[PDB]
RNA sequence: CGAUGUCGGCUCGUCGCAUCCUGGGGCUGAAGAAGGUCCCAAGGGUUGGGCUGUUCGCCCAUUAAAGCGGCACGCGAGCUGGGUUCAGAACGUCGUGAGACAGUUCGGUCUCUAUCCGCCACGGGCGCAGGAGGCUUGAGGGGGGCUCUUCCUAGUACGAGAGGACCGGAAGGGACGCACCUCUGGUUUCCCAGCUGUCCCUCCAGGGGCAUAAGCUGGGUAGCCAUGUGCGGAAGGGAUAACCGCUGAAAGCAUCUAAGCGGGAAGCCCGCCCCAAGAUGAGGCCUCCCACGGCAGCCGGUAAGGACCCGGGAAGACCACCCGGUGGAUGGGCCGGGGGUGUAAGCGCCGCGAGGCGUUGAGCCGACCGGUCCCAAUCGUCCGAGGUCU
RNA sequence: GAAUGCCGGCAUGAGUAACGAUAAAGAGGGUGAGAAUCCCUCUCGCCGUAAGCCCAAGGGUUCCUACGCAAUGGUCGUCAG
RNA sequence: CGUGAGGGAAAGGUGAAAAGAACCCCGGGAGGGGAGUGAAAUAGAGCCUGAAACCGUGGGCUUACAAGCAGUCACGGCCCC
């Protein structure tokens, strides 16, 4: 049984799950839009909307948060400098899946995209 | 006869004479009276109760006019109480007071496929000295050649929950009229916002 | 619907706003209506709170006291009518939310690991000076 | 009760 | 919660010192036995001279237990031992002291006497 | 185990029975608002780009 | 004998009744209580231990009682392998010997994949002469069925005494069963904190990996749970068994019977709970669409409605079921509350220092109760009546 | 027409069991008819008295480069012993 | 295959003649479709004839209240001659 449980195991332990989605954000915030597995996807927004939330805040407190995850002082200078600003106004949802109309060949598995909001 | 339909809310425990009592708390009323069934017409006697209103955006043409012949809004649910036949036609909490007996019937929780052990309380195998890869399973299905089979009705794994449940005679601990409120002694099928029954209970 | 606040709503009527605030730590006395047959008498029982469990109208606290060379856990419901009053005796400073690990001290170890919480105790002084 | 034993305890074979 | 094997702690003065239950008179087949419960057992490990000794096979009343025992107000209460009183066939205690608090629901099942000669009744 | 095994050969009646559940449902398909081409509802169409009004993506 | 695996245990039962208990009786060398013995009864129940491979048996402590049998001495494609059939070794014994012994002793390979019937669950198809959306009747099934102690009646009836009821009434248990998570108590794989060694970021501070598929330790929400909580066995009607009668001949008396009529079981039929119209005997009610174009049929477009697709779900293996799809609170974010953890970082002050104090119940923070269109459930598509004949 | 016959061919079981250590993956960018699987880069994880490096046996061109993907590779393959 | 002594297979056929299919078309190729050769191309090299099991496509009749070694006897329905 399952009954009210939040949070895809995604076939990996509790370490690689880890290490999956902030390998995820650290591709997702740094070239702004990713190529994924649709289960992988909708996992990874709450996973990003948390850490530009705290970019949002912009404290020490929140960097030294982010950077738990992030683990790259450029990285979290462009989440700081460039992409936190332009959610100022935004109240959360800094992150939108679609799905792409094709299967991966070799497994057929369905396909999406994962892009920061405008 | 009388019942009513409603909702599963939660539990608690409130005191009363200086004693605990744990209490499922149940959202009740209203239920209007959509249709009654009679003895000429339908060859029995029960009222179909209407619970929860619908956006009408949903509700389909068929199902509007059964409204409609009512003079009711559209509702979510319909479901009937046999041998029930109140004078108004709307229903209440109020049909109840606090010392009554019920009988509270719901849709229980689901285990999906259940292992022999949860489902029947089988022992299962031990867990040492030897046991081998059978330590859930259920042992012996049979005989031998005598009768050759396995009876109809054998306990076996399957699905378990999700199904009609009825508990009975649970003390009415509490009526709240303002809040269609029912307080119920004791613990009620299902889960939480959960559509259940209500109906006077059957023993004495 | 909000089925929260309807719970919330039954068990409004049985909550109370009259018990003094303490912590794991703290050494209280709890004040319990007992009753014995066929009378009803007030029995204290002191000792410290080891355990707060939250639920809203549903918090219960544990309180461990050592009576003639036995130990005694008594739980206790937060908002029970059986309970007359609390009174803190003391403030103890815990640096976890459990204390069950009290249960192996000796008394002398107990004392060293709950040293007073001289900053609340400060606080209970400090308050009490009504006009 | 303890009887005769009409078989030698069973092993598994290999077919190829 | 007393069951057969369970060794209890004796809170009398009858010269026991452990008891290790070998039933729980109560029924066709109780599992457990809690405060106020009556149980058969075997003394297991005792001082000398006294009114029993090690072997002999007694019955007496659990007084106190590990597990919490729940009450109807909502409360509990749970003790740091399994500790029981010597009785005779008429449940009357066969030494004069009881040491330590008992149980309260000792009183109602009529166990007067311990619940008197116990120092503290939580 | 005592290795079970098929006590008689399947007949072609009784396999193909078997097979009657087999049939791949088709692709559902929906035109996209933009080109027409039919591709999957609720995708990203892969020959214009276009999805709930706006270009998103470049084919 | 081109193999029907053989004791005992465990698991899971199911049946018989020559009945161990509980229910109902007659006789008693039945005062009462408690026994004896036979009759009716198979609904339920029939405990935990010591010894032995044991079945059996003895013993301990209880019990209403600790029933006896069948089902390949029920059940090894369900488990075990202690016992029994191999190969090793030894003792007693027999044999010149090799070796042997319903004589003993220690050891000794138990086979991942279920085709058919059967069984437990779950769908797909078609049918139920119009097509649809709901709500139901219950033929017929299944589930359940146990029992004890104490008190009152009453220290009364009965007894010299000890002892001690019928009938009726009230309370509290044992085991079992169904549900539930408020409480008690678990788990809670990353919800919080503390700790070690090492490597690393970035030197300090602060952190990340690894030490398990959580490094280790102390805690822990929801959920799923029992040790926890609610509730069930009935009541009640009916017909009966043994058994007891009323009236009453044959047979002037007598006779429960030959006419007729009563009483009478935990048992039988209803009643309770659950499944159920594939009940092809395919039931019933309420509501909706409807008189389409072409030549009981066909091709095509629609109506009411349905499906596909999507967001989900205490529903769930897939499937199904259930909710929702912008006229929207479905999930994800975000905000508030709950809840866990137990006072973050940074800074200031104190100490030579490990640290400590304050800021501060702080910081962090899964699932719970909610709010909020910020993100996504875009846009659509395909099916789908024209009602056969007495 | 049968010899658990002999040789071959094709069925059934079945789209089933399995795809060979639970050290582990993610994304971007290339190439190409085609890419989870080939090249590149960044992030993650595993070994480290080894899962690194040298000999000897044994193997015998498997080495390097170009050009290929029918078969071999337990999938794919543009890559490869 | 076996350390070795030793064991020990399978595998024949285009056409009279290569006249062995220029060239175009789809395809990455394989493969095919036209054109062409031939008396003949389901003689196209996976090549004479090309049986059977076995797998498939199309059509006729038939099947979702029915009991079986699957046939047989009878009658009726439908399709064909
Ligand atoms: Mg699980
Ligand atoms: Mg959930
Ligand atoms: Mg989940
Ligand atoms: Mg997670
Ligand atoms: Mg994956
Ligand atoms: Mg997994
Ligand atoms: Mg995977
Ligand atoms: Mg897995
Ligand atoms: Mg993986
Ligand atoms: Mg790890
Ligand atoms: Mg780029
Ligand atoms: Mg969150
Ligand atoms: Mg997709
Ligand atoms: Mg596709
Ligand atoms: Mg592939
Ligand atoms: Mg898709
Ligand atoms: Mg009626
Ligand atoms: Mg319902
Ligand atoms: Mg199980
Ligand atoms: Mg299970
Ligand atoms: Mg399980
Ligand atoms: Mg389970
Ligand atoms: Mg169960
Ligand atoms: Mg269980
Ligand atoms: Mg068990
Ligand atoms: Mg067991
Ligand atoms: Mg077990
Ligand atoms: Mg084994
Ligand atoms: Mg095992
Ligand atoms: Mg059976
Ligand atoms: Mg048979
Ligand atoms: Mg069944
Ligand atoms: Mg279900
Ligand atoms: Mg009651
Ligand atoms: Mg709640
Ligand atoms: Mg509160
Ligand atoms: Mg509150
Ligand atoms: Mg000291
Ligand atoms: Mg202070
Ligand atoms: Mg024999
Ligand atoms: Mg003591
Ligand atoms: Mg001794
Ligand atoms: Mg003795
Ligand atoms: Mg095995
Ligand atoms: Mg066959
Ligand atoms: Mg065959
Ligand atoms: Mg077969
Ligand atoms: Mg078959
Ligand atoms: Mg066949
Ligand atoms: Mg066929
Ligand atoms: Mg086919
Ligand atoms: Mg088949
Ligand atoms: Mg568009
Ligand atoms: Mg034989
Ligand atoms: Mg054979
Ligand atoms: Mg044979
Ligand atoms: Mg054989
Ligand atoms: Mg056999
Ligand atoms: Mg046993
Ligand atoms: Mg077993
Ligand atoms: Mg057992
Ligand atoms: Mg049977
Ligand atoms: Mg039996
Ligand atoms: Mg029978
Ligand atoms: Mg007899
Ligand atoms: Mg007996
Ligand atoms: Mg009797
Ligand atoms: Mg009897
Ligand atoms: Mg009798
Ligand atoms: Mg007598
Ligand atoms: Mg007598
Ligand atoms: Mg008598
Ligand atoms: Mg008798
Ligand atoms: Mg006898
Ligand atoms: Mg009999
Ligand atoms: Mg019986
Ligand atoms: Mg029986
Ligand atoms: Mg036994
Ligand atoms: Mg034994
Ligand atoms: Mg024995
Ligand atoms: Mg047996
Ligand atoms: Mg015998
Ligand atoms: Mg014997
Ligand atoms: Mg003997
Ligand atoms: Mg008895
Ligand atoms: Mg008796
Ligand atoms: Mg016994
Ligand atoms: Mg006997
Ligand atoms: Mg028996
Ligand atoms: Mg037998
Ligand atoms: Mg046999
Ligand atoms: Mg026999
Ligand atoms: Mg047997
Ligand atoms: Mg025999
Ligand atoms: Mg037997
Ligand atoms: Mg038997
Ligand atoms: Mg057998
Ligand atoms: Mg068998
Ligand atoms: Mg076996
Ligand atoms: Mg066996
Ligand atoms: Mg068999
Ligand atoms: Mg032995
Ligand atoms: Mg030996
Ligand atoms: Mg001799
Ligand atoms: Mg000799
Ligand atoms: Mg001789
Ligand atoms: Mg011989
Ligand atoms: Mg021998
Ligand atoms: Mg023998
Ligand atoms: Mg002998
Ligand atoms: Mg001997
Ligand atoms: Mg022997
Ligand atoms: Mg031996
Ligand atoms: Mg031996
Ligand atoms: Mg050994
Ligand atoms: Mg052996
Ligand atoms: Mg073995
Ligand atoms: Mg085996
Ligand atoms: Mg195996
Ligand atoms: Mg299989
Ligand atoms: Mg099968
Ligand atoms: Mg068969
Ligand atoms: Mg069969
Ligand atoms: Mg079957
Ligand atoms: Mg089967
Ligand atoms: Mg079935
Ligand atoms: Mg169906
Ligand atoms: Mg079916
Ligand atoms: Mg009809
Ligand atoms: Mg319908
Ligand atoms: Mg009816
Ligand atoms: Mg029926
Ligand atoms: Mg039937
Ligand atoms: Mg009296
Ligand atoms: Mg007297
Ligand atoms: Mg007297
Ligand atoms: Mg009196
Ligand atoms: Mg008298
Ligand atoms: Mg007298
Ligand atoms: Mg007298
Ligand atoms: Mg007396
Ligand atoms: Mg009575
Ligand atoms: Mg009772
Ligand atoms: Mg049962
Ligand atoms: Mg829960
Ligand atoms: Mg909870
Ligand atoms: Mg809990
Ligand atoms: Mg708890
Ligand atoms: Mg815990
Ligand atoms: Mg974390
Ligand atoms: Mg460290
Ligand atoms: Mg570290
Ligand atoms: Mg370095
Ligand atoms: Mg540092
Ligand atoms: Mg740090
Ligand atoms: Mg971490
Ligand atoms: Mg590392
Ligand atoms: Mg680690
Ligand atoms: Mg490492
Ligand atoms: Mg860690
Ligand atoms: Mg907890
Ligand atoms: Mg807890
Ligand atoms: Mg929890
Ligand atoms: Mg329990
Ligand atoms: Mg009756
Ligand atoms: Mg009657
Ligand atoms: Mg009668
Ligand atoms: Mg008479
Ligand atoms: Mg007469
Ligand atoms: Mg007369
Ligand atoms: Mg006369
Ligand atoms: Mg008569
Ligand atoms: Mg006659
Ligand atoms: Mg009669
Ligand atoms: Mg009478
Ligand atoms: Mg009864
Ligand atoms: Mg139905
Ligand atoms: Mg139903
Ligand atoms: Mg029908
Ligand atoms: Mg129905
Ligand atoms: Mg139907
Ligand atoms: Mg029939
Ligand atoms: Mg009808
Ligand atoms: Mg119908
Ligand atoms: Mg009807
Ligand atoms: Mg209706
Ligand atoms: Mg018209
Ligand atoms: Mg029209
Ligand atoms: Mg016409
Ligand atoms: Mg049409
Ligand atoms: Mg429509
Ligand atoms: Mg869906
Ligand atoms: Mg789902
Ligand atoms: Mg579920
Ligand atoms: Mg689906
Ligand atoms: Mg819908
Ligand atoms: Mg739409
Ligand atoms: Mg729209
Ligand atoms: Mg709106
Ligand atoms: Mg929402
Ligand atoms: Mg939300
Ligand atoms: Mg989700
Ligand atoms: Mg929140
Ligand atoms: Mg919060
Ligand atoms: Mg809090
Ligand atoms: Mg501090
Ligand atoms: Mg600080
Ligand atoms: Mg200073
Ligand atoms: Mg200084
Ligand atoms: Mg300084
Ligand atoms: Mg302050
Ligand atoms: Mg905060
Ligand atoms: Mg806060
Ligand atoms: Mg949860
Ligand atoms: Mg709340
Ligand atoms: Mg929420
Ligand atoms: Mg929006
Ligand atoms: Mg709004
Ligand atoms: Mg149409
Ligand atoms: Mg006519
Ligand atoms: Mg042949
Ligand atoms: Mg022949
Ligand atoms: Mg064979
Ligand atoms: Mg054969
Ligand atoms: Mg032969
Ligand atoms: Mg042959
Ligand atoms: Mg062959
Ligand atoms: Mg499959
Ligand atoms: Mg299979
Ligand atoms: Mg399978
Ligand atoms: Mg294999
Ligand atoms: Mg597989
Ligand atoms: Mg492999
Ligand atoms: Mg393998
Ligand atoms: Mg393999
Ligand atoms: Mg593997
Ligand atoms: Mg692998
Ligand atoms: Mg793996
Ligand atoms: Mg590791
Ligand atoms: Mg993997
Ligand atoms: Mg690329
Ligand atoms: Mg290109
Ligand atoms: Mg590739
Ligand atoms: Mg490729
Ligand atoms: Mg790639
Ligand atoms: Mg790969
Ligand atoms: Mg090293
Ligand atoms: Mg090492
Ligand atoms: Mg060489
Ligand atoms: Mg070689
Ligand atoms: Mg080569
Ligand atoms: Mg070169
Ligand atoms: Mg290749
Ligand atoms: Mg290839
Ligand atoms: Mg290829
Ligand atoms: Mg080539
Ligand atoms: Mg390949
Ligand atoms: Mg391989
Ligand atoms: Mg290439
Ligand atoms: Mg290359
Ligand atoms: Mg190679
Ligand atoms: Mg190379
Ligand atoms: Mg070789
Ligand atoms: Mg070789
Ligand atoms: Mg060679
Ligand atoms: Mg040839
Ligand atoms: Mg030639
Ligand atoms: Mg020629
Ligand atoms: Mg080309
Ligand atoms: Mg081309
Ligand atoms: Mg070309
Ligand atoms: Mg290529
Ligand atoms: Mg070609
Ligand atoms: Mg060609
Ligand atoms: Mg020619
Ligand atoms: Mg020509
Ligand atoms: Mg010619
Ligand atoms: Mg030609
Ligand atoms: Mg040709
Ligand atoms: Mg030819
Ligand atoms: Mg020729
Ligand atoms: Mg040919
Ligand atoms: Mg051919
Ligand atoms: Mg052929
Ligand atoms: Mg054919
Ligand atoms: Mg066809
Ligand atoms: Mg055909
Ligand atoms: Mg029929
Ligand atoms: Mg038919
Ligand atoms: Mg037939
Ligand atoms: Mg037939
Ligand atoms: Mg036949
Ligand atoms: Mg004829
Ligand atoms: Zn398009």
């Amino acid at each position: 049984m399952r009954h009210l449980k939040s949070g895809r195991k995604l076939n990996r332990h509790s370490s690689h799950r880890l290490a999956l989605y902030r390998n995820q954000a650290k591709s997702l915030l740094t070239h702004g839009r990713i190529t994924t597995t649709v289960p992988k996807a909708k996992e990874l927004r709450g996973f990003v909307d948390h850490l530009i939330h705290l970019a949002k805040r912009g404290d020490l407190h929140a960097r030294r948060l982010v950077l738990r995850d992030l683990q790259d002082v450029k990285l979290v200078r462009k989440l700081f400098d460039e992409i936190a600003p332009r959610y100022r106004d935004r109240q959360g949802g800094y992150t939108r899946v679609l799905k792409l109309a094709e299967r991966r060949r070799g497994d057929g598995a369905p396909l999406a995209l994962v892009e920061l909001v405008e | 006869m009388k019942g009513i339909l409603g909702v599963k809310v939660g539990m608690t425990r409130i005191f009363r004479d200086d004693r605990a009592v744990p209490v499922t708390v149940i959202l009740a009323g209203p239920c209007p009276v959509v249709q009654r069934r009679t003895p000429e017409k339908d060859g029995y006697t029960a009222v179909q109760l209407g619970f929860l209103p619908q956006n009408p955006k949903r509700v389909n043409r068929p199902l509007k006019g059964h409204f409609a012949k009512a003079g009711v809004e559209p509702v979510r649910i319909l479901r009937e109480i046999r041998d029930f036949n109140p004078e108004g036609d709307t229903v209440t909490v109020e049909i109840f007071k606090p010392g009554e007996r019920v009988d509270v019937t719901g849709t229980s929780k689901g285990r999906g496929f259940a292992g022999v052990m949860k489902r029947w309380n089988f022992a299962g195998g031990p867990d040492s000295h030897g046991a081998h890869k059978i330590h859930r399973h259920p042992g012996s299905i049979g005989n031998r050649k005598t009768p050759g089979r396995v009876y109809k009705g054998k306990k076996m794994a399957g699905h378990y929950g999700a199904e009609r449940v009825t508990v009975m005679n649970l003390e009415v601990v509490d009526v709240i009229p303002e809040e269609n409120l029912l307080l119920v002694k004791g613990a009620v099928p299902g889960p939480n916002g959960g559509l259940v029954i209500v109906r006077e209970t059957k023993k004495a | 619907m909000n089925r929260g606040a309807l719970i919330k709503l039954v068990e409004s009527r049985y909550v109370r706003t009259d018990l003094p605030e303490f912590r794991p730590g703290d050494t209280v006395r709890v004040s319990y209506k007992v009753k014995e047959g066929n009378r009803t008498r007030i029995q204290d029982f002191e000792g410290i709170v080891i355990r707060i469990r939250r639920n809203g109208f549903n918090t219960t606290f544990t309180v461990r006291k050592v009576s003639y060379g036995v130990g005694v856990e008594r739980i206790f419901p937060l908002h029970s009518p059986l309970i007359q009053k609390i009174d803190i005796v003391q403030r103890g400073r815990a640096r976890r939310a459990k204390l069950y690990f009290i249960r192996n001290l000796s008394d002398r170890e107990i004392r060293r690991k709950l040293r007073a919480d001289r900053k609340r105790i400060d606080q209970d002084r400090a308050a009490e000076r009504a006009a | 009760v303890d009887k005769g034993s009409y078989l030698p305890r069973p092993t598994p074979p290999r077919p190829i | 919660m007393i069951q057969p094997q369970t060794y209890l702690e004796v809170a009398d003065n009858t010269g026991a010192r452990k008891i290790m239950c070998i039933r729980v008179l109560k029924g066709s087949n109780a599992k457990y036995a809690t405060v106020g419960d009556v149980i058969v057992a075997s003394v297991k490990e005792a001082i000398p001279r006294g009114a029993v000794k090690e072997g002999d096979v007694v019955k007496a009343v659990v007084v106190r237990t590990k597990k919490e025992i729940k009450r109807p107000d909502g409360s509990a209460i749970r003790f740091d031992d399994n500790a029981a009183v010597i009785i005779n066939n008429q449940l009357e205690p066969r030494g004069t002291r009881v040491f330590g608090p008992v149980a309260r629901e000792l009183r109602e099942k009529g166990f007067m006497k311990i619940v008197s000669l116990a120092p503290e009744v939580l | 185990a005592k290795h079970p095994v098929p006590k008689k050969k399947t007949s072609k009646a009784r396999r193909d029975a078997r097979r009657s559940h087999h049939a791949l449902t088709p692709p559902t398909l929906v035109p996209c608002p933009e080109c027409k081409a039919m591709k999957p509802p609720h995708t990203v169409c892969p020959e214009c780009g276009y999805y709930a009004g706006r270009k998103v993506l470049e084919v």
